[PDB]
């Protein structure tokens, strides 16, 4: 589970992200679309080129949802309640895909926060993203 | 794995700047730290009680160097990874009985380590090419299972 | 996949008693019911609103028959599943973009359906041989991904 | 999540298992060891042959833990608290393995309860075993 230390690590690392949250969100998406092509099937109405305003705008949305999760890390189920319904019921996103996005998010942070991405924080972030993923697919199991 | 000319260029160019004494130990250590069950395979390595104990473990640093060597080798024989890892596959599969999902996890941790070491240089396209490589290595290592 | 003489015997012997008009539809329907996200691939099949609607869907029953046909084919060419599913692989991989994990899930649901239909006859050893077969088919279907 | 209907399906199906719970538990283990050889590495001290009293005795233990989970399906985390520590901290069981055992359990029920293993109950059982699995590996994420 998310231990007191994990909670602290996540809050600190995310705190470092600061204003670049939206940018890193767009970057993780772009990394996912390129490394894992299957994920693109979910975004037909999206132009997934490099300067895409659609991907830029969506990254901001993903970032804000994670900020919400960090701010309410002890009641994520409630906080993310609406997003689960969206991804599960409406979008039918394959559970496997949350792991690909999670990995791409970790890769983006590693590329932007050398000092913070220690093995310890890395493990905390992984558990955190794993917890966000569990909630978003909870309308399955 | 089939890499485009521009992709092989990206990969190799990056792999050359790689710190062989560092990267390998960092990847294996982070795997043991981030995915604790993997520690059941290296109990003989000593104390893996804490991340600092894991990252400072010389046995971990040393084995890591070996692992990274396997990747370089796979890098040279992308047209024949199956033949290149046949012996390693037999080792991890028939002898150690490591679940194939863990080869995938190590590959991704390796990707994270490269991103951490190269920062901006590790662009999305470059990661895309590396994901293809680690994907190939993981399949090759698992080939003794199918 | 390499099956022992006693294993191929177990598999084929069972596959002969299989209800081709039943089994196939039951497996695909249960997949859509048990793993809801898979429904995004068969929206054109009509109403998959409820399990009874899914299991009673003629399009589901019909496609299932096709799927089961592919398995029989794989059963005849175990020594060359990759070549046997090349066209299907291209279809599911390059065209549909179905994640490979789902080929594994369908194979296991198929195993559940056989156990349900054969009861005691589906002993652990027999299941063991079938798990090897569906494991091979899933890899072959995914081969266009690696 | 486990809906009111899921809860009902699980309670009913498990109710059918009745006294054979221990037997089916041993059978699922045997099915797992045979179909997925890697799992055997966790049982060195076990004779995994067909009539093994060790496997017979252990199947009873697995069955009782699932009975506990069904009896306290609304507070599984607490009920199974001790087993998680065992499998995660002490045994270091690879998470992937819970899916193999789960599948083998579903296969064993399908082979023993034709009338009950309907697509609906099948889906309920899968979510249930998925929930038991999540708890047993919670000392990870
Ligand atoms: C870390 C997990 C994820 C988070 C935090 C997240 C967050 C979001 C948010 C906040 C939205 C916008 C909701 C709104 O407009 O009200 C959204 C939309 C969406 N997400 Fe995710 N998402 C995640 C993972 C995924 C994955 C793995 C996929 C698929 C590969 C996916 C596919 C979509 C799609 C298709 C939409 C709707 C886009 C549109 O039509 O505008 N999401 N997501
Ligand atoms: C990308 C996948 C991997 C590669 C390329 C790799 C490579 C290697 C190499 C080069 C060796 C040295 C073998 C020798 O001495 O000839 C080795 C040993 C070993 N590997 Fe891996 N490995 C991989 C994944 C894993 C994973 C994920 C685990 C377990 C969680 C693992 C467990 C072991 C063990 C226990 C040994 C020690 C064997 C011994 O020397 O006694 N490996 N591996
Ligand atoms: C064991 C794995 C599977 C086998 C052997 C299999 C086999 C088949 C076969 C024989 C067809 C008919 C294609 C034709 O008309 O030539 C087909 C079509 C299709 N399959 Fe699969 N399939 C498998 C898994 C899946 C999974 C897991 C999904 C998605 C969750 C899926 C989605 C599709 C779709 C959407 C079609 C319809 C294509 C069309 O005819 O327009 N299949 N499959
Ligand atoms: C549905 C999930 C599972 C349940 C309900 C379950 C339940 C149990 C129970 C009740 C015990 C005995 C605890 C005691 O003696 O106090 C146990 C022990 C153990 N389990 Fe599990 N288990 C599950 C899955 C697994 C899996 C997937 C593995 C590994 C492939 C595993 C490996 C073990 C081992 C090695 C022991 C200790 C055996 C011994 O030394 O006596 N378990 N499990």
């Amino acid at each position: 589970v998310l231990s007191p230390a994990d909670k602290t690590n996540v809050k600190a690392a995310w705190g470092k992200v600061g204003a670049h949250a939206g940018e890193y969100g767009a970057e993780a998406l772009e990394r996912m679309f390129l490394s894992f092509p299957t994920t693109k099937t979910y975004f037909p109405h999206f132009d997934l080129s490099h300067g895409s305003a659609q991907v830029k705008g969506h990254g901001k949305k993903v970032a804000d949802a994670l900020t919400n999760a960090v701010a309410h890390v002890d009641d994520m189920p409630n906080a993310l309640s609406a997003l689960s319904d969206l991804h599960a019921h409406k979008l039918r996103v394959d559970p496997v895909n949350f792991k690909l996005l999670s990995h791409c998010l970790l890769v983006t942070l590693a590329a932007h926060l050398p000092a913070e991405f220690t093995p310890a924080v890395h493990a905390s972030l992984d558990k955190f993203l794993a917890s966000v993923s569990t909630v978003l697919t909870s309308k399955y199991r | 794995v089939h890499l485009t000319p521009k992709e092989k260029s990206a990969v190799t160019a990056l792999w050359g700047k790689v710190n062989v004494d560092e990267v390998g130990g960092e990847a294996l250590g982070r795997l043991l730290v981030v995915y604790p069950w993997t520690q059941r395979f290296f109990e003989s390595f000593g104390d893996l009680s804490t991340p600092d104990a894991v990252m400072g473990n010389p046995k971990v640093k040393a084995h890591g160097k070996k692992v990274l060597g396997a990747f370089s080798d796979g890098l040279a024989h992308l047209d024949n990874l199956k033949g290149t890892f046949a012996t390693l596959s037999e080792l991890h599969c028939d002898k150690l009985h490591v679940d194939p999902e863990n080869f995938r996890l190590l590959g991704n941790v390796l990707v994270c380590v490269l991103a951490h070491h190269f920062g901006k240089e590790f662009t999305p396209p470059v990661q895309a090419a590396y994901q293809k490589v680690v994907a190939g290595v993981a399949n090759a290592l698992a080939h003794k299972y199918h």
